[PDB]
Order: structure tokens, then C-alpha cells, then sequence
DNA sequence: ATATATATATATATATATATATATATATATATATATATAT
DNA sequence: ATATATATATATATATATATATATATATATATATATATAT
């Protein structure tokens, strides 16, 4: 369903009396090539609700 | 057992392909002796499946493949040669260079004058698309930096004590120039749009 | 008609003058045809000012510059070569290689191509003679630089997984031990240069 | 002694196996530009 | 504060590996002819 050029994500909310903690991150490709390196990757790590 | 290759052509040659393009006005010895002995020159070269483009009518001497005609390689690939894909900015700049190129061949001759544009001319060719960058000490660094890769690519020459840079007629033995005028159009259309 | 040579040789010769080197073992096929026509391959080195260098005890063919009627004066000066000169800390570890090499050798014979050190076992070698940078993590930085070049000449192959390099035969010429005294003498004159 | 019946041999055809050439995918090396860190 | 070196990103070009298709060579099957052994 998504072999070109596209963008995947996950983020999970974890936390304790209020304090949102997020633990996030983001895989995207460029062509058809699926190479490992192929998808770039960034992670995130934030305790703000923004 | 048998004679060697004569001094001159060896060394013409092997000067040729370590520039891969040169001048009459720039070494009009070597560039005689090429023409004197094209078909030495022509061996010498074809074992590498290479030869030499020449222009008169400029009077520059240049090199150019000589594999076996149009295999799937179209697009060809060549083992001693690597070839190379530029970006936005340095077709841009090129074709900004073509542009001027064909209009001084016709005011100026077809490299009877050698053609020749001023920085603060050229700057604000590259100005229309890409704008101000932030101050003209910017602009200068940007387009000599992209003149100076040019230069590497055998293009153009470095700005002379009026800034002035004299193109290379190597500009109009490119291949496929469509793309660079498809590109032209492409960005004429885009500012125009963007403005 | 035309001076074409021969596909498979134009292959062959291509090949060679793309990496300089030439194993029968790793490509026998253009080994075995530039064998075929070493004397071509001659007659177009010389041409060059370049000429075939040829192990087969070991399978190997390289380049080396010709004599021109002057004898390249400093070959490095040859135009052709894309690389720079040989220098001191390079011919050091030259040398700690081919001293393995040779160990290996007596061991195991010459012509196969099975010798191998780790870093850790290169590391003391220099670091007797370069001092101790501080951390190994350095002197490990110190060691990779060397090796990209020496591979970048063809000594040594990149470093492995198990952080270990595998001699190539050619090394065999580059410290043959006719060179190897003249830069012996060489050091002699760097020491009239210390005094 | 000769006739005939049967076994054996040969030639050709076609089916199959194997070798090689080529097309395509993947991995790595170059490679060049830019941004950032560190040294003076 | 500036210059230099390094690391990373883009990115592209080359090399290597693997699979499939085609061509060729071999072998086996079938049919016919000839030789030979047996019977009358």
C-alpha cells in the first residue's frame, strides 16, 4: 500500500500524575529503493504537551 | 625492435587529456601539433575508446569518447570517465552563462572576441530566481564560488581586473542543452509567478 | 581501416588504467588478455610516458612510469598520475607491512595472498617509533589515515570487521630491496640534513 | 543347398540437460558541498 | 573573531551477484536393412 516516496510515524504517551512524557518517532522514504539506509529515521523524546 | 611515439605528440596529448580542452591563444604549439597529427593523436587515444572535438572556428581543441555507436549505454557510461549530475544552482548558473554566451556570439562574434560578462552583470541574472542573499559581499562570494567550480569544469574563466570572465567555447559543445533550455523556461516561469 | 584495437583489449588496458593494478587471481580473464598483448599494452603506455609492470609469480600486472628520452626527471611529476608523493611516516609503515609480508612468505610461500595483522598488532609497530598521542582512540585515527591512503595506492585493503588488512602482492615491488637501499641512502641524506 | 525367420546394427529425429549470456537488484565507494566545532 | 578541519547529507555511479532464458550438444527411441542360423 505505500511502495513510493512516504512518510510513516509512532508516538506513545506514557506518564504519571499529570506529567505527559512522549516517546515518538518518524521513518520516511524517498523512492522505491529499500535499501536499510534508504529509510531516513529521527526519533523524539519530549515531557511537553505541545 | 621498433621506434616510439614521437616526443610532442605524446606530450600534447597527455597535456590535452589531463586538461581535457585547451586553446590556440592558450598553447598555439601543442595546438598545432594536435592538428598536425590528428590520426597519431586519434591512436593514441582510441585504445582508451576517446578522441578530441576540435573547433576552429574558435580555435579550441577538446576530447571526446569514442566507444563502439550507441549501445544501451544512451546515456553513456565510460570506465576511465566518471561522469557527474550537477544541482539546481550550478545549471542555473549555467544556463545563465549559455544565455549570455549566445547573445555575445552574435554582438560580439562567434568567439572571434573572446565572450566575456561582467560579475555585476551576472549577479543580477542569478538576482531575478534566486534574490538577494543578504548583501553584495554575499553575492560576490556566491557566484565566485560557483564560477570557480565552473572553472574546475573547464567553463569559465576567473573575473579579469574589471571583473570581467571570459567563457570558455567549450560552452557551445555541450550535448543536450534542451534540458538547460526546458530549465530556463521552467525558472522564467516560476519567477514570474513568484513575483 | 581505423586503428581500432580490439574490444577485449580496449577492456583490458581501461580497466588496468582505472585502478593501476591488475591480479590474475581477483579478474584472470583481462589478466590472461593483457598478457596476450603485453607488447600492446607497452606501445600504448608509451605513448603515455607509462609503462606495464608484470609479477606473474604473484599474478599481478601494475603500472609504472616510463623512461622518456628524459627519464620522467621526478616521475611524480608525471602529468597523468592523479596521486601525490610517498612520504615518511607512509614508507615506515610500508616497511612494518612488508616485514609481515615477508615473515608470511617464508611461511606460507609468495604467491598466495592470505596475510593478514589486526590494528591492535599494527598499533605498538608505529607507536614506537610516532610517541603516544594520548588516548588509543587517537592513535587509532592515526592509523586509519595512513591505511585510506595506503589503500588509496593499492597496498592494503580497507579495514575489516575484525579491524585487520590483507597484504596485496603488489607491495612486493614498491619495497623492493633495490629501492628500499636507495631510500636507505635516502635517510642518510635526511641525517646530513639533521646534522 | 536354399529359403526364411529373427536378431543385431545403424541412421535419424526429437526430447532433455547443461552451459552461458544477459538483465536486474543491491550494496558500497566516491564525492562533493555545507554546517558546525575547535584552535589560534 | 576568524579560519580551518571534520562530519554528515545528498547522491550518484560503479561493481557484483543471482536468476532466467536460450542455444547447443548428447542420448535415447524407432524403424529399416542385413547377416546369420535353422529347417526343409
Amino acid at each position: 500500500a505505500r511502495p513510493g516516496k512516504t512518510v510513516t510515524g509512532i508516538a506513545a504517551t506514557l506518564e504519571r500524575e499529570g506529567k505527559q512524557v512522549r516517546l515518538g518517532a518518524l521513518l520516511w522514504f524517498d523512492s522505491t529503493s529499500s535499501s536499510v539506509t534508504d529509510m531516513k529515521r529521527l526519533w523524539l523524546f519530549s515531557d511537553n504537551p505541545g | 625492435s621498433e621506434t616510439r611515439t614521437l616526443q610532442k605528440i605524446r606530450e600534447a596529448t597527455q597535456e590535452l587529456l589531463k586538461y581535457g580542452l585547451l586553446e590556440e591563444a592558450s598553447k598555439p604549439n601543442l595546438y598545432r601539433i594536435v592538428l598536425s597529427h590528428p590520426e597519431e593523436v586519434t591512436r593514441i587515444l582510441e585504445p582508451l575508446d576517446l578522441d578530441i572535438g576540435i573547433d576552429e572556428i574558435r580555435g579550441l581543441l577538446y576530447v571526446k569518447v569514442r566507444l563502439d555507436e550507441t549501445p544501451a549505454q544512451d546515456e553513456w557510461a565510460h570506465p576511465l570517465v566518471r561522469r557527474q549530475r550537477l544541482n539546481l544552482e550550478q545549471s542555473l548558473l549555467v544556463a545563465i552563462l549559455r544565455q549570455h554566451f549566445v547573445a555575445w556570439e552574435q554582438e560580439s562574434g562567434t568567439g572571434a572576441s573572446q565572450a566575456q560578462i561582467a560579475i555585476d552583470d551576472l549577479l543580477p541574472q542569478l538576482q531575478i530566481y534566486l534574490g538577494d542573499p543578504g548583501s553584495e559581499s554575499k553575492e560576490r562570494t556566491r557566484l565566485l564560488t560557483l564560477l570557480d567550480q565552473l572553472k574546475g569544469h573547464g567553463l569559465v574563466t576567473s573575473p579579469d581586473a574589471h571583473e570581467r570572465i571570459v567563457i570558455r567555447p567549450i560552452i557551445a559543445h555541450l550535448a543536450d542543452p534542451i534540458n538547460l533550455q526546458a530549465l530556463l523556461a521552467w525558472l522564467r516561469e516560476q519567477i514570474a509567478q513568484q513575483t
